[PDB]
Order: structure tokens, then sequence, then C-alpha cells
């Protein structure tokens, strides 16, 4: 993911957008974590049965 | 039953729509500041896609 270079020069909108991009950030950490956990999780616990 | 079938369907079609308005969603509140919109993005969405629906952004 890369940010825009913007240049802000609001101290307090920027310092927001800041924190609205932190927020973002750690969703798609997550998004990517448990996109890999529910994958191998059900894989993990059904593939055996089956072979 | 015939009923059944189509209510499954429907659900699946429902399920397909809940991921499609949360894709929507997510490209819905997107700003400069976040994101950059590719080249490719701004000819398909704001020129080609927009006429083939006939929408025709104003651009005023």
């Amino acid at each position: 993911m890369k940010r825009p270079s913007v240049v802000d020069t609001d101290f307090e909108r920027s310092v927001k957008e800041d924190w609205k991009y932190v927020a973002m950030v750690i969703d798609r950490i997550f998004l990517w974590m448990f996109i890999i956990v529910c994958l191998l999780g059900t894989v993990g616990l059904f593939l055996p049965p089956w072979l | 039953p015939l009923v059944g079938k189509y209510l499954m369907f429907t659900m699946v079609l429902v399920t397909f729509s809940i991921v499609t308005s949360v894709c929507v969603l997510n490209v819905h509140h997107r700003s400069p500041t976040t994101h950059t919109m590719a080249p490719w993005v701004k000819v398909v969405f704001l020129e080609k896609l927009p006429a083939l629906l006939f929408m025709q952004q104003p651009r005023h």
C-alpha cells in the first residue's frame, strides 16, 4: 500500500488523515491474517478426512 | 423442491451482493489523500463504462 504523497497544510486535518490511514492499515493487516487463517483452518480441518 | 432450490439460488445471489456492496462501500469512501486513482481506472470507469450504461457524467 503506497500512500499518496500529499502535503496537507492543515496540521489538524493532516493528523486526522494520519489517524484515518493508521486505522486503514491496521485493517489490512488483519484482513491478510484472517484470510490466511480461514483458508488454513478450513483446509486444515476438512482436508484430512477427505483423504 | 423447486421453491427450495430457487430460494437457495437467491440466497447465493444475495451473499454475492453483500460482497459486492462491501467492495463498493470501500471504493466510495476513498479520497485523494489516501488512494491514488490509476489512469486505467479513469479511462474505464469515468469514460467508457458510463457510456454503455447511459449515465453521461455531467463533468460540469
